[PDB]
């Protein structure tokens, strides 16, 4: 295993960019999730000697932080809020339009490999509950035609 | 130049300070910034001495926004009793359920926080800045680093800033979702590229922190008004708001209200005035039956008169309001606080990892209404043993709330 070129120079950039390698490596984790859909287990050696750390402190780190993600690949996480606010505002109405939409329920993946339900603890948009993401982006759930038009932008 | 979708979150301000840009639900670039006196209470800080800036932000009465109220000043003048190389980092975690008052600051008005860092680091005599900001904000993270660039750019950063001889760098550095790395001290361990595993506390940050150094920690809010009691001195500062809590205050105000947001407003404004006042009431009109102070403290309907404010009879706390009205289940209500100890905790410390995980696991099997006599007693008896042995707040608090529910609504959870 080796990482593509156009990742390796994301990963150099991320390690040249604090005083010291190993401050780095969420960053690097991070940018690994993004290009694979997920955290490949082959990838965890190769990082480990660019940030100049053991392999053991690398793994335990990826089991810490619970973004990331080591068994399931998909081009798009769809985080749904399941904390205290998003419940009282319905994030079972969200996980319903999700599951009416796509046919999976929270920890699964669409069959193609596009989208998977993630649960995940408050994402400080309270106001605006129920909050979910979509990768990167955030947004209030409003309605299953609403959310049908949200998901239909990730191609 | 695009950045992640982000919800345009409520603002509302009586006061026109932390939120005189951030009220608008968008970017306010460095040329804008500029336009309304950016950048010019740090060109004055840059004349003043480290210890003349300390001294304002002491005199201020500043308390810091992150939960816990330690006097800022103090907390500065303790880190440079030590000697260098010192580091300043920003606290921009924010992963408290309510509490989304910092991140309007940051996806808003970075260049306030980008002064108030730079302001700060100068008069710590930090050479090295963090904002560390969790991994679930990357809007946040990318609106800080072009911000940061455009600072850079306009030679407010970097090597002799403004021909002062004040070096400063400031690093943005990304959480990966754990609510924990708000701890100042697991914080540190993620920046030094580790588990965010808190240390044992003393010794302080201020004694030793980054790497072992004198390190500040400071909330982003707190930070957000260093460069106003620069601006306008410190007298004036200890003249908005009451006399004895002075100052302007964000307040995320969530759940059963009609205008959910952030409020920016004096600390003698009370708890119902918040609620009625300012977001407009509850939704359908519905009586208020408790206040969430996020997932700490839980206020019933008979304490909404007290003020927001660091008084013992105050709200205290980060002023995270989330309102339930009669219709919402208190135990059901519970059950998501507890769930969310029980996702939290880091498993250092042995009655927190067990106790936080046992709490969940059995609230679970009442609400579901499989719980046995002995289920029922051993919630009680985990509920009330978490905080033993406990090496950071978490620990401390984790049955706080829940206990707060059961002292103050016996009678909805003797129907379970
Ligand atoms: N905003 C959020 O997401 C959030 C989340 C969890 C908790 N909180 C708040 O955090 C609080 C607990 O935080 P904490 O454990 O950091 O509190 P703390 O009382 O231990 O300390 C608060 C700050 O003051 C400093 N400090 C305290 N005593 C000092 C001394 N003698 N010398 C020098 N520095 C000193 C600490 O280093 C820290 O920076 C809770 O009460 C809660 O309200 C907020
Ligand atoms: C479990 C836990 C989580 C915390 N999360 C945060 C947080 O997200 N943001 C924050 O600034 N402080 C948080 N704090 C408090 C910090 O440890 C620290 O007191 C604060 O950042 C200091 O800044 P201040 O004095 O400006 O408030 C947390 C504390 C604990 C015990
Ligand atoms: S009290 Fe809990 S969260 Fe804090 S260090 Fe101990 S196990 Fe970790
Ligand atoms: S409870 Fe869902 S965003 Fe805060
Ligand atoms: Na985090």
């Amino acid at each position: 295993f080796e990482f593509p070129e156009e990742l390796k120079t994301k990963l150099q950039e991320h390690i040249n960019y604090f005083p010291k390698k190993r401050q780095a490596i969420l960053l690097c984790l991070h940018e690994i999730q993004n290009y694979y859909g997920y955290i490949p287990p082959e990838s965890l050696k190769p990082l480990a000697d660019m940030l100049e750390l053991p392999l053991n402190h690398v793994e335990g780190v990826v089991a810490f932080y619970d973004m990331f993600d080591r068994e399931d690949k998909a081009k798009y996480r769809i985080r749904v809020c399941v904390s205290i606010v998003c419940h009282l505002m319905g994030t079972n109405k969200l996980l319903k339009a999700l599951e009416n939409i796509l046919g999976i329920k929270p920890g699964e993946v669409t069959p193609d490999g596009k989208f998977k339900i993630v649960p995940v603890q408050c994402l400080d948009a309270c106001s605006e509950a129920p909050v979910f993401m979509v990768n990167d982006d955030e947004y209030k759930f409003e309605s299953e035609v609403q959310l049908n038009e949200i998901l239909s932008r990730y191609t | 130049r695009s950045y992640p979708a982000i919800p345009r979150i409520y603002a509302e301000t009586t006061l026109n300070m932390l939120l005189k840009r951030a009220k608008k639900p968008r970017v306010h670039s460095i040329d804008e910034y500029l336009k309304d006196g950016g950048y010019q209470a740090l060109e004055k800080a840059l004349n003043m001495s480290p210890e003349e800036i300390i001294d304002w932000v002491d005199k201020s009465t500043l308390r810091g926004r992150g939960g816990a109220g330690f006097p800022t000043g103090k907390k500065w003048k303790f880190a440079v009793q030590n000697p260098g190389p010192r580091y300043f980092i920003c606290n921009a975690d924010e992963s408290e359920p309510g509490t989304f008052k910092d991140r309007i600051i940051i996806e808003r008005d970075p260049h306030l926080l980008i002064e108030g860092i730079i302001i700060s680091s100068y008069a710590i005599g930090a050479n090295e800045a963090y904002i560390y900001i969790r991994g679930e904000y990357p809007a946040g993270y990318y609106i800080l680093r072009d911000a940061i660039e455009e600072a850079k750019k306009k030679g407010f950063l970097g090597k002799n800033i403004l021909g002062s001889g004040f070096d400063l760098e400031i690093y943005v550095a990304r959480g990966a979702g754990a609510y924990i790395c708000g701890e100042e001290t697991a914080l540190i361990e993620s920046l030094e590229g580790k588990r965010g595993h808190p240390r044992l506390k003393p010794p302080y940050p201020v004694q030793k922190g980054l790497w072992g150094k004198p390190t500040v920690v400071n909330n982003v809010e707190t930070i957000a008004n260093v460069p106003f009691i620069i601006s306008m001195g410190w007298e004036e500062y200890r003249y908005i708001g009451p006399s004895d809590y002075a100052g302007p205050k964000l307040f995320p105000v969530s759940g059963k209200v009609k205008k959910p947001g952030v409020y920016e407003l004096p600390m003698n404004t009370t708890l119902r005035e918040v609620i009625f006042k300012y977001a407009g009431g509850t939704l359908g009109n519905k009586k208020v039956k408790a206040v969430f102070s996020g997932a700490l403290d839980c206020f019933s309907s008979e304490e909404l008169d007290i003020p927001m404010d660091y008084s013992p009879l105050g709200f205290g706390g980060t002023g995270t309001v989330i309102v339930l009205t009669e219709e919402d289940d208190i135990v059901e209500a519970a059950l998501k606080i507890a769930e969310f100890y029980e996702h939290e905790t880091c498993g250092q410390c042995t009655p927190c990892r067990v106790g936080c995980y046992e709490q969940a696991n059995l609230l679970e099997k009442i609400y579901k209404g499989e719980a046995t006599e002995q289920d029922w007693e051993g919630f009680d008896f985990v509920n009330r043993n978490i905080q033993p042995t406990s090496i950071c707040g978490l620990g401390a608090v984790a049955g706080r709330l829940i206990r707060q529910t059961l002292e103050k609504f016996p009678e909805e959870w003797e129907k379970y």
